[PDB]
C-alpha cells in the first residue's frame, strides 16, 4: 500500500537483486543499510512500486515524500481516482492548487441525473411548474453541460472541475 | 468617514463551500421544523435540521446564489439550511468586519453585478477587491462610527420587511372581509342567473400569418398574459383596427369586465379586470357587458367574491387545458340586492381594495418608492 | 423575382419521404441541369443547338481538359425531359458514368453515386424519377443565377448562416490584394468559402479555394456547392479526410487567408499514441489537446498553414476559457507571441440546431502589440425568428472598429498585455459597460412618499370608520 | 382518490397496503363519506352530460380568520410603522 | 366501419363503433361481451375519455 521496491544501481547484473519494501516516510540510511551498497553510495533503483500515480525509475527519494504529503493531505474519494484527476491536470502541485474547486457528485452516476440535480434540486435556470416538470429535456441539457464545463465520471460519482 | 481606504474584499473574508448533506428526504411537508431555503423566496416547506451533514446557520454569515445568476444575498435569519447553492461567504476577522456591513456593501456592487451575460462563474471577484473600508479605525470605533448608518439601514430595511407583513395583513383581514360581509344576501334579495345581468360576448382572433392584421393600429388586444391586473387602461399590442375584418372580434363599450377561461384557474383564483377601453381580446378569454339593473363594480366585486365557488362550478371539465365552460359559468345565480345597496356597499369595498394595491392609492407601488428611495439613500453612504 | 422561384423550389420538390432521402435526388438532378446548361452554352456561344453524334474526338479532348467534362452527345438534361416518360430508369445511370470518363486530368469526380435505384418496384421508380428530372425542368431558371436555389435547397430544418459567413469573410479579407487564398480546415459545406468570390472576381482569381472536410456525402454536396457559383476549376478543390490525423496539405503552402467553422468538442484519441507530440505543428505548444476537446488542435492547425502576412479568422465555442492548465498552456503559447489578435463575442443563439453562442479569434503574424477584445452581444439583431439577421451595414459598425485599434464604450476596447497576463488570460470580460443603471432624486420621490402617506392614512382612518361589525 | 395515493416517495411508489384497503373498505356497501366520494342519482348524472369524476371533491385548503385578530396585529403594526416612518423623517437630511 | 362490425356481435348494441384512433371504449365493449350475468369488470382509462 503506497511503496516502492528501491535497490540497487549497483549490481547492473542484478545478481540476487535486493531491497524490498519501504512505506512513507523514507530515510536514506535505514534504506541503504537495508540494501547494502556498491562501496560507494548510488542507491534508489526504482524498480517495482504501488502508487496511485506514475513516477519514473530515476526519481529521488526526497521528491518521493515530498509528493507523498500532497497525496496523503487529500481525502481518500480523490486519492481513489488520482490518476483520473491527472487526465484533466498535470501535477499534484497543480491538484493542491486547485484542490476545493473540484465538485464532487456522490449522488448522481451519469449525466441524466447531472442535469436533473442542477435543474431540479437548485433551481439553476430559475423555478419549475410542476406541470412542465417532466416536460423538461434533460439530455440535450446534459450534453450542453458536457460540452460547456469539463466534467469527468469515475465509479463512486462525478468529479466537476469549476472555474 | 474622512479616513476611507479601499481595502480588498477577501482581506477580511472566509469563503467556503456547503458540506455534505441529505437535505432532500422524498417528502418534505409542512409540519417539520427547518425551511428549505433557496434563492429568489428563501422559504420552501419544512424539513427535519438534525442527522444530516446540517450547517444549521450560525450566527450571520451570508451567502450567494448562484450558477450562472450571481446576485442574490441572504442574512442568514435565525437557524436554517445550505440548501444545493448556498456557498458561504463570512469573515476571518471579527472585530473589524460585522459582515452584516459587507452584506449592505453588496448593494455597493451592483454596478459589475448587474450584468450576468455567458455561462459564467465569477469567484475571484469577490475573492479578491475591493470596498471601501473605514481603516484605519480597526478594531477601535469602526462599527462605533458606522453605527449611524446601520442604524438607518436596520430601520429602513425592517420598514420595507414590516411593510409587506402588513400588506399581507390587509390582504389576508380584507380576504376575510369580502366573505363576511356583502354575502348571503336576504331578504328577499332578488336571484340573478349570470348573463342575464347583460349579454356577454365570447372572444375572436386573428391570424398571425398576417402582418397587416398585427403590427400596427390602435385596438388594444388584450392577451391573457396582460391579464391578472386591474383597471386596464391599454395592452402590450395595439392591434390593427382594420383587422377586425378577420377577427371575429366584437367592439365592447368603455365599462367592461374582462375575464380568462383558460388555465389559469383549477388551482388558483382567477383574473377580473375593469377594462375602461373599447378593445378586443383574443380566444383565450372573454369579456361580461352588464345591462340596466345594476352598478358595473358590484357585478365585478361579486364575481371577485363568488371566484372561490365558480372555480369550482365547472371545475374539472376533463383534465385537459380546458377549463369552466359556458353553461356554469353562465348559470349561476347571485344575489342581486335592493338599488341602494349595490352602490353602498361597493363604495366601501372598492374604496378598501383602492387602498390595497394599484396603482394609484395603492400600497406596494408605495414600498417600491420607498425601495427606489432606500437604495438611493445607500447610494448616500459615507463616499462623501 | 427571387423569392418567387425560392417558394417554387421550397414547395415543388417536397414529394414524398423525409427530406433528407430525396435530398440527393433532387441536387442531383439541378447539378445534371447545370452542366447541361454550361456544357451546351459553351459549346453554342453559332445556332446550332440541336446537335448529333458526330462529336469530333480531336475536338472532344479540349473540354475535357478544360471543363473536364465533355458532358454529352445527343444526352444532356435538354434532350432527355422532352423524351423523358418512357423506359427506361438506367440511361442516367450510365450517362453519369460517361461524364465520369474524364481520367486525364484534374478528375475532381466520381461524384453522382448519391443517386440510385430505391424506390421498390422499377415501373414507381421510373415515373417517381422522371416527376422529379420533369419538376426540375419546370423550373423558371431560364441563366445565371442559378445556386441561389442550391443554397436555399441546403438550407432545410434537419447551416452556417450567410451573413455569419459573410462577417468571417469580411473579417479575414481586407488590405490584401495577395496569393493565394484560401484554406479550410473542416468546411463542411462550401458555404463560408463562396463569399471570397462572391466579391472577389473582381481584381483577379488568386489560387484555388482549397479545402478539407471529414463527411462523405457533406463532401459531395461541397464540391458541388462550390461548382455551381461559375467557379473555375483546375485548383478549386477539396480533399477528402480529417485534418487532424491525416492533415494534407503540409506542402503547399503557408496561406494568407483561412476561415473555418469546427464541430463543438469532437472526440479524438491521439494523445500520446503517435508521434504529435514531436510533430510539426503540436509541438511548440508543449502539450497535445486533451481527450475530447478538439477545438484548440484546430487553431494550432490554423496557425501551422499561414505565412507572415495573412491572418486567420476561425470561430469556438466561448466554452474554451481556461478549462485547466492543459488549455491555458495553450492560451498561453497564443498570447505568448503576438498570434492572437482579436476575439470577438456573438450573441446566442444564432444557430441552426444548437443553444450557446460563440466567439471569432482573429490571429496574425502581424505586431502593434495589444489584444483588442472587441465584443458584442446586441446589436447583433437577434429578434426576428430565430436570431437573423446581422444585415448589411450592421457588420459595417464590426468592421470599422476593427479598422485601427479603437476604444468605443459600450462595446469592448483594446487592453494591455501586462493587464491580460496579470488576470488568468480570459476571454472576453473587459469589458462589460455598465447598461441599466438609473437613479433617482430626493425630492421627488421623498415628496411623493409623504402625499401617498397622507391619503393612504385618511384612507386608513376612513377604513376604521368602515370597519364596523 | 387523489390523496393517499401515497404519491411522495420517487416516483410514485408505493400504494402500500392497508393503505388500498381504506378504498377496498369503502367500495364495500355503497358508503357516502366526504373529503372522498360517495354515490349519485341516476337522474342527476343524466342531469349532467355524464361525466367522470367531477363530483365531489371536497372543500380542502379553506381557512379564515377572526377579525378582531387581525385588525389589533393590523393596528399595532400600524403604531410601529409610523413611528419608523417619523423616525425615517427626522433621518432623511439631506 | 370497413368490415360488418356495425352489425357484429360485440359492437352493434352500441350503435356506433369507437372513433378512428381512441381505441378504448371498443376494449370496455370487448370487455362487457365476455361477461356473465353474475361477474364484474375492472378495467382501466386514461382520464380525457370524458366527453369527447
Amino acid at each position: 500500500d503506497m511503496q516502492v521496491y528501491i535497490a540497487n544501481l549497483g549490481k547492473y547484473n542484478e545478481g540476487e537483486l535486493v531491497g524490498a519494501w519501504f512505506t512513507f516516510p523514507i530515510d536514506f540510511e535505514e534504506v541503504k543499510e537495508k540494501i547494502g551498497l556498491n562501496d560507494e553510495y548510488e542507491e534508489y533503483a526504482i524498480h517495482d512500486y504501488e502508487l496511485p500515480f506514475t513516477v519514473d525509475e530515476y526519481t529521488s527519494i526526497g521528491e518521493l515524500n515530498r509528493l507523498w504529503e500532497m497525496v496523503s493531505e487529500l481525502p481518500e474519494e480523490l486519492q481513489s481516482e488520482l490518476s483520473a484527476l491527472l487526465t484533466h491536470f498535470s501535477s499534484i502541485e497543480e491538484l493542491s492548487e486547485h484542490q476545493e474547486d473540484i465538485i464532487i457528485h456522490s449522488d448522481c452516476d451519469d449525466m441524466y441525473d447531472v442535469a436533473r440535480y442542477y435543474i431540479e434540486e437548485t433551481g439553476a435556470l430559475g423555478e419549475v411548474p410542476a406541470s412542465l416538470q417532466n416536460y423538461i429535456d434533460y439530455q440535450a441539457y446534459g450534453r450542453d453541460l458536457d460540452l460547456s464545463g469539463t466534467f469527468i465520471s469515475t465509479n463512486h460519482g462525478i468529479f466537476e472541475i469549476v472555474y | 468617514g474622512v479616513e476611507v481606504e479601499w481595502l480588498p474584499l477577501g482581506e477580511i473574508t472566509k469563503y467556503e463551500q456547503p458540506t455534505k448533506y441529505l437535505v432532500k428526504a422524498k417528502d418534505y411537508h409542512d409540519t417539520y421544523t427547518i425551511p428549505v431555503l433557496t434563492a429568489g423566496k428563501t422559504f420552501i416547506l419544512g424539513y427535519t435540521n438534525e442527522t444530516h451533514g446540517i450547517y444549521q446557520a450560525s450566527k450571520a454569515p451570508v451567502i450567494i446564489f448562484d450558477d450562472f445568476t450571481t446576485a442574490n444575498k441572504w442574512v442568514d435569519f435565525d437557524f436554517k439550511a445550505k440548501s444545493s447553492a448556498m456557498k458561504m461567504v463570512t469573515s476571518c476577522d471579527d472585530n473589524k468586519t460585522l459582515l452584516k456591513y459587507v452584506y449592505y456593501w453588496l448593494n455597493t456592487l451592483p454596478s459589475e453585478f448587474a450584468e450576468g451575460d455567458h455561462k459564467r462563474q465569477w469567484i475571484s471577484n469577490y475573492s479578491q477587491k475591493k470596498i471601501p473600508i473605514p481603516c484605519p479605525d480597526n478594531p477601535e470605533k469602526s462599527l462605533a462610527i458606522q453605527s449611524e448608518i446601520v442604524r438607518i439601514l436596520d430601520k429602513f430595511t425592517a420598514l420595507t420587511a414590516e411593510l409587506t407583513a402588513e400588506l399581507n395583513m390587509r390582504k389576508k383581514q380584507y380576504n376575510y372581509y369580502r366573505d363576511q360581509l356583502l354575502s348571503f344576501k336576504e331578504g328577499e334579495v332578488e336571484w340573478k342567473t349570470l348573463g342575464e345581468i347583460g349579454k356577454w360576448y365570447g372572444g375572436g382572433t386573428p391570424s398571425k400569418n398576417k402582418i397587416e392584421f398585427w403590427e400596427n393600429g390602435s385596438i388594444p388586444w388584450i392577451s391573457p398574459k396582460d391579464m391578472g391586473r386591474t383597471l386596464v387602461d391599454s395592452s402590450e399590442d395595439y392591434i390593427t383596427e382594420e383587422a377586425v375584418l378577420h377577427s371575429s372580434t366584437k367592439l365592447i363599450p368603455a365599462n367592461s369586465i374582462a375575464i380568462v377561461v383558460r388555465s389559469s384557474i383549477l388551482d388558483k383564483v382567477l383574473p377580473s379586470a375593469l377594462i375602461k377601453v373599447p378593445a378586443t381580446l383574443n380566444q383565450d378569454m372573454k369579456a361580461v357587458i352588464p345591462h340596466e339593473n345594476i352598478l358595473v363594480k358590484y357585478i365585478y366585486h361579486m364575481i371577485g367574491s363568488r371566484g372561490s365557488d365558480i372555480l369550482r362550478a365547472a371545475k374539472k371539465t376533463g383534465g385537459s387545458v380546458a377549463s369552466i365552460d359556458s353553461k356554469k359559468l353562465f348559470s349561476f345565480k347571485i344575489p342581486v340586492p335592493n338599488i341602494n345597496e349595490q352602490q353602498r356597499i361597493v363604495e366601501i369595498l372598492d374604496k378598501f381594495d383602492t387602498l390595497t394595491n394599484s396603482i394609484t392609492e395603492g400600497l406596494p407601488r408605495e414600498i417600491e418608492l420607498r425601495q427606489k428611495q432606500y437604495e438611493y439613500y445607500r447610494d448616500l453612504l459615507f463616499s462623501f | 423575382e427571387l423569392h418567387r422561384q425560392i417558394w417554387q423550389i421550397a414547395n415543388d420538390v417536397r414529394g414524398s419521404v423525409d427530406g433528407w432521402d430525396f435530398k440527393q435526388y433532387v441536387l442531383g438532378a439541378l447539378f445534371y441541369r447545370f452542366i447541361s446548361e454550361n456544357f451546351s452554352s459553351y459549346i453554342e456561344a453559332t445556332d446550332d443547338i440541336k446537335d448529333d453524334a458526330i462529336k469530333t474526338k480531336g475536338y472532344f479532348i479540349y473540354p475535357s481538359q478544360l471543363f473536364c467534362n465533355v458532358a454529352a452527345k445527343a444526352n444532356t438534361n435538354d434532350r432527355l425531359n422532352a423524351d423523358l416518360n418512357s423506359i427506361f430508369v438506367a440511361i442516367e445511370s450510365s450517362a453519369y458514368g460517361y461524364p465520369s470518363e474524364a481520367d486525364i486530368k484534374g478528375l475532381f469526380a466520381d461524384f453522382d453515386t448519391t443517386s440510385n435505384r430505391l424506390g421498390n418496384t422499377v415501373k414507381d421508380k421510373n415515373a417517381r424519377l422522371a416527376a422529379v428530372l420533369k419538376g426540375v425542368e419546370g423550373l423558371k431558371l431560364g441563366i445565371d443565377l442559378f445556386g441561389d436555389a442550391y443554397e436555399f435547397l441546403i438550407s432545410n430544418y434537419a447551416f452556417t448562416p450567410q451573413h455569419v459567413s459573410k462577417l468571417i469573410a469580411q473579417l479575414a479579407m481586407h488590405g490584401q490584394t495577395h496569393v493565394n487564398k484560401i484554406y479550410d480546415p473542416a468546411a463542411g459545406s462550401g458555404s463560408l468559402l463562396l463569399q471570397a468570390k462572391k466579391q472577389f472576381d473582381n481584381h483577379i482569381i488568386e489560387e484555388g479555394f482549397f479545402g478539407q472536410e471529414i463527411n462523405h456525402t457533406t463532401y459531395n454536396l461541397a464540391r458541388m456547392n462550390m461548382f455551381l457559383h461559375n467557379i473555375n476549376y483546375d485548383k478549386f478543390d477539396i480533399k477528402l479526410g480529417n485534418t487532424l490525423t491525416e492533415p494534407h496539405f503540409r506542402d503547399e503552402k503557408p496561406f494568407d487567408a483561412i476561415v473555418s467553422n469546427p464541430p463543438y468538442s469532437v472526440k479524438w484519441i491521439g494523445s500520446d499514441d503517435p508521434t504529435l507530440i514531436n510533430d510539426e505543428r503540436f509541438a511548440p505548444a508543449g502539450v497535445l489537446a486533451p481527450k475530447s476537446k478538439a477545438d484548440f488542435a484546430f487553431v494550432l492547425h490554423a496557425l501551422n498553414y499561414l505565412s507572415a502576412k495573412g491572418r486567420a479568422a476561425i470561430v469556438c465555442f466561448p466554452g474554451i476559457f481556461y478549462r485547466g492548465g492543459a488549455e491555458q498552456k495553450i492560451r498561453q503559447y497564443l498570447v505568448d507571441n503576438n498570434y492572437v489578435e482579436t476575439v470577438i463575442s456573438l450573441a446566442p443563439n444564432l444557430f441552426f440546431g444548437t443553444t450557446i453562442a460563440v466567439n471569432i479569434l482573429v490571429l496574425s503574424k502581424h505586431k502593434t502589440d495589444t489584444n483588442v477584445q472587441f465584443i458584442d452581444a446586441s446589436e447583433l439583431f437577434k429578434k426576428e425568428t430565430n436570431n437573423n439577421i446581422l444585415t448589411d451595414a450592421h457588420i459595417e459598425q464590426i468592421m470599422q472598429v476593427f479598422a485601427s485599434k479603437e476604444d468605443v464604450a459600450h462595446l469592448a476596447k483594446s487592453v494591455a498585455f501586462e493587464t491580460v497576463v496579470a488576470n488568468d488570460y480570459n476571454l472576453s470580460v473587459s469589458s462589460y459597460v455598465e447598461a441599466k443603471d438609473n437613479r433617482e432624486i430626493i425630492d421627488i420621490a421623498e415628496l411623493n412618499a409623504e402625499l401617498k402617506t397622507t391619503v393612504s392614512k385618511i384612507d386608513q382612518l376612513r377604513k376604521d370608520i368602515d370597519a364596523i361589525v
